[PDB]
């Protein structure tokens, strides 16, 4: 292209040793490490470039999501396994006695919609300092930018489905209880203190200030698989089992600005590239990730520009399923995908 | 139908003073004929030397007037022909089998840096043509001293016994007596190495150096002025003393607080965070020992004065840099930068435009090393499971993406295994080029030896 560039093109690295599909991938806040939750029930931490596995732990029965505490002050990893949330401190070169102590004092500070307890004996020996139990199995986990608040979504959870957790008081609460249907997943706003909750039909947006609805947006899909919010906050992107991907401009309208079908199979994951670059990718049940370039001029008066830059293949479709997750490197334009191969793959 | 020709050369010890003058038969004339002409008693009086030829920066693989025919160039005009010593192909010879991934490889030889350092002033032994050693660092957490014949003389101490507490990312020979390594334990360890009459050695750690918070991914040494510098994932470059004699006291908040025996724990005599992203490479300047070059993922190569903490220059490239190496070539060097973008950028730190780009690697270039003989040449090694040999005298104008470009002269594959997608199983972590030559360790758990 003329200038679009970077974009991921080829797969430079493969992460192996997960038996069974890899459910999730999360890149370190400082971008030197990769986290992968397994269907084997193991959380693994890897050196990003080499593909070396520097750490693993068996929580146990599958790990659905892994997310880092989005602060470089900590190095704290969060996992969702069955009904428990595990806050842990991976053994890493990046973890010194100082940083270890710091994160330990972040987790230990603050010593039932959720039940906070020490996982006990063997688990705390391996660096897992916390377990939070809710009453229905947890699909999604999201962090707030400052890293004190984190939300967990449990689709079958009836109305305790969307839960917001404060790490300070060890406080689980279930606000704005009130929805139109089953909650798939949730997200915090990048700038303002807002909150997004995606159901199967629609994506509702609440203000944590007044604890009530601000704006409801309709993607126009039969079932929402997932979504993600732009760093600017003014735009987001939705994706579905309807094979279609929808760009939503929240300034211009509450129904999608653009619709794209690049896939013959369901889209299981969608992620913007946080931290400055006009890249976003979506993952499909065919082994392909589709990489788009898109740009918000953040002075408004003009519409965002969307073009697909790539289709990344090489994930093997294994037992009916394709790529289950994506995550972006913080600075560099590298992405990492979690497929049903039992592998994670690095793309540059 | 004859054609006149003029030889030119960058080779230091081979030149025809007036005799650049010749008229030649261009009939079935190729590399061969011309090479046997240069070797003739009338010209270089070498007589055995394989040569290759570059017209305007391009190898001649074809017949000379088929060359001037294709380009449409007239018959009678003269073709100025650069001639270079043709690289003797480094085919496969030996393999040293490890238990885990090989992170680092270095060679102790008479012409190797540590050999030249140990030869002078002694306090060490100048290595004999018989006795060469090959150091290998592994993700085991184990250093290994190897025979030239490929046997293990000695292995570094275990675990609790004072060895590394994690994987070893990098290692080098500072002298035949002393060697240095670094790893995921954030420590830089300095080792004393002695060898028995019968062949078994001992590696006793002399020094544990804690300056870093992060993995130490790169290590470079100077055996003369007894100094180490390290590139770490914290975005910092450490500068260290390998002697217990002069070392600063460690921070003590970086210390572990196993414990079989105690070796002196010391800090860096300098540490500098000059990088936004993890620092991938740190090297001494080939000539001035007080100047260093840093490479990082922040796209920067930084010229760094070791005297002060100062950074005297900064050079920004288009992609994150995973490796760096200096070639002599002029009292300042020419840097080579291995990239995440699969290229190798040739960079002049002197007072930014790139001289040329080395293209054709399929993955991240994690290691580099200059040729021991003709130094317009260099070897690279990369996560695609290959080591590629380049000649900088070979150059072509860029096409779709810009300048000037050099394609590889030779390609060294992994004999352990089509070439597997990405780096699967084959990744090359480290390459060193000696006159024993081209030792390459990596993910396939072996050190491969290639020479002619
Ligand atoms: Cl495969
Ligand atoms: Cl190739």
């Amino acid at each position: 292209p003329d200038e679009l560039k970077p974009f991921p093109t080829v797969q430079q690295t493969i992460f192996r040793g997960h038996e069974g599909r890899v459910r999730s991938v999360a890149i370190d806040p400082t971008g030197v490490a990769l986290a992968t939750g397994g269907d084997d029930g193991t959380v693994r931490v890897w050196e990003l470039l080499t593909g070396r596995q520097v750490w693993s732990v068996k929580l146990n029965e599958a790990v659905n999501t892994v997310r880092w505490r989005p602060t470089k002050d900590t190095f704290i990893l969060a996992a969702a396994a069955g009904e428990d949330i595990f806050l842990m401190i991976p053994t890493h070169p990046s973890v010194t006695p100082a940083l270890d102590q710091a994160s330990r004092d972040i987790l230990n500070a603050g010593f039932p919609p959720g039940k906070w307890a020490r996982p006990g004996t063997r688990l705390e020996d391996e660096g897992v300092l916390l377990r939070i139990t809710v009453r229905s199995t947890i699909k999604a986990i999201s962090w707030h930018r400052r890293g004190d608040h984190f939300a967990t979504v449990s689709p079958s959870g009836q109305r305790s489905s969307v839960a917001i957790h404060t790490l300070s008081k060890h406080l689980t609460q279930i606000p704005f209880r009130k929805l139109n249907g089953l909650a798939q997943t949730a997200s915090f706003h990048p700038l303002r203190p807002l909150f997004f909750v995606a159901t199967q039909r629609s994506i509702r947006c609440y203000d944590l200030q007044k604890l009530e609805l601000v704006k409801i947006v309709q993607p126009g899909a039969k079932w929402i698989s997932s979504f993600d919010v732009h760093p600017g906050g003014d735009n987001l992107v939705v994706g579905s089992y309807d094979k279609r991907l929808l760009w939503h401009d929240l300034d211009l309208s509450n129904r999608p600005y653009k619709t794209m079908r690049f896939h013959t199979e369901a889209i299981r994951a969608v992620r913007f590239h946080k931290g400055g670059l006009p890249l976003f990718a979506d993952a499909s049940d065919d082994g392909s990730l589709q990489i788009f370039h898109g740009k918000v001029p953040n002075d408004q008066l003009e519409n965002p520009t969307i073009v697909p830059v790539k289709m990344l293949k090489g994930h093997k479709v294994v037992n009916k399923l394709g790529v289950l997750d994506i995550d972006w490197h913080p600075r560099e334009p590298w992405c990492v995908s979690a497929g049903a191969d039992g592998t994670a793959r690095l793309w540059m | 139908a004859q054609v006149k020709v003029i030889f030119t050369t960058t080779e230091p010890d081979l030149e025809l003073p007036e005799s650049k003058r010749q008229l030649l038969v261009p009939a079935d004339i190729r590399r061969y004929g011309l090479s046997r002409i240069l070797n003739s008693e009338s010209m270089l009086d070498t007589g055995s030397i394989p040569f290759d030829f570059l017209i305007n920066g391009s190898f001649l693989r074809s017949s000379l007037e088929d060359y001037l025919t294709s380009n449409g160039l007239s018959l009678e005009t003269t073709l100025t022909l650069q001639y270079v010593r043709s690289l003797i192909p480094p085919v496969y010879e030996a393999s040293f089998e490890h238990d885990d991934w090989v992170s680092a490889v270095d060679v102790l030889s008479a012409t190797s840096p540590a050999g030249r350092w140990s030869s002078a002033a002694n306090s060490s032994a100048a290595v004999q043509p018989g006795q060469e050693r090959v150091l290998s660092a592994s993700y085991d957490g184990l250093l290994r001293i190897w025979n030239a014949s490929g046997s293990v003389i000695a292995t570094s101490p275990s675990g609790s016994h004072g060895g590394h507490t994690a994987s070893i990312k990098a290692a080098k020979f500072l002298t035949s007596d002393r060697l240095a390594s670094a790893g995921m334990d954030r420590t830089v360890r300095v080792w004393k190495y002695t060898e028995s009459d019968h062949f078994t050695g001992e590696l006793k750690p002399t020094l544990e150096l804690y300056g870093h918070t992060g993995s130490v991914d790169w290590l470079d040494v100077d055996g003369h002025s007894k100094h180490i510098l390290t590139a770490s994932a914290d975005g910092a470059i450490g500068f260290w003393s390998a002697s217990k004699a002069s070392a600063p006291e460690p921070d003590a908040s970086l210390l572990p607080g196993t414990s079989s025996v105690s070796t002196a724990q010391r800090g860096p005599l300098g540490l500098w965070s000059i990088h936004t992203a993890p620092a991938t490479a740190a090297i001494f300047d080939p000539r001035d020992r007080t100047v260093a070059y840093s490479a990082s993922q922040d796209h920067t190569v930084r010229t760094l004065d070791l005297t002060t903490g100062q950074v005297v220059s900064t050079l920004t490239l288009t992609h994150p840099l995973l490796s760096l190496s200096a070639l002599t070539r002029t009292t300042s060097p020419l840097l080579a930068a291995g990239t995440s973008a699969r290229h190798i950028t040739m960079v002049d730190p002197r007072a930014t435009t790139s001289v040329m780009t080395l293209r054709g690697h399929a993955n991240k270039v994690v290691s580099l090393s200059p040729s021991p003989e003709n130094e317009y040449s260099l070897v690279s090694g990369s996560h695609d499971g290959t080591c590629r040999v380049w000649d900088l005298r070979s150059v072509r104008p860029a096409t779709k993406e810009e300048g000037g470009v050099s394609e590889p002269v030779y390609v060294i594959e992994r004999e352990s295994w089509k070439r597997p997608v990405a780096g699967d199983g084959c990744k090359v972590f480290s390459v060193v080029w000696d006159k024993l030559g081209i030792f390459s360790g990596g993910e396939d758990k072996k050190v491969q030896v290639n020479r002619g």
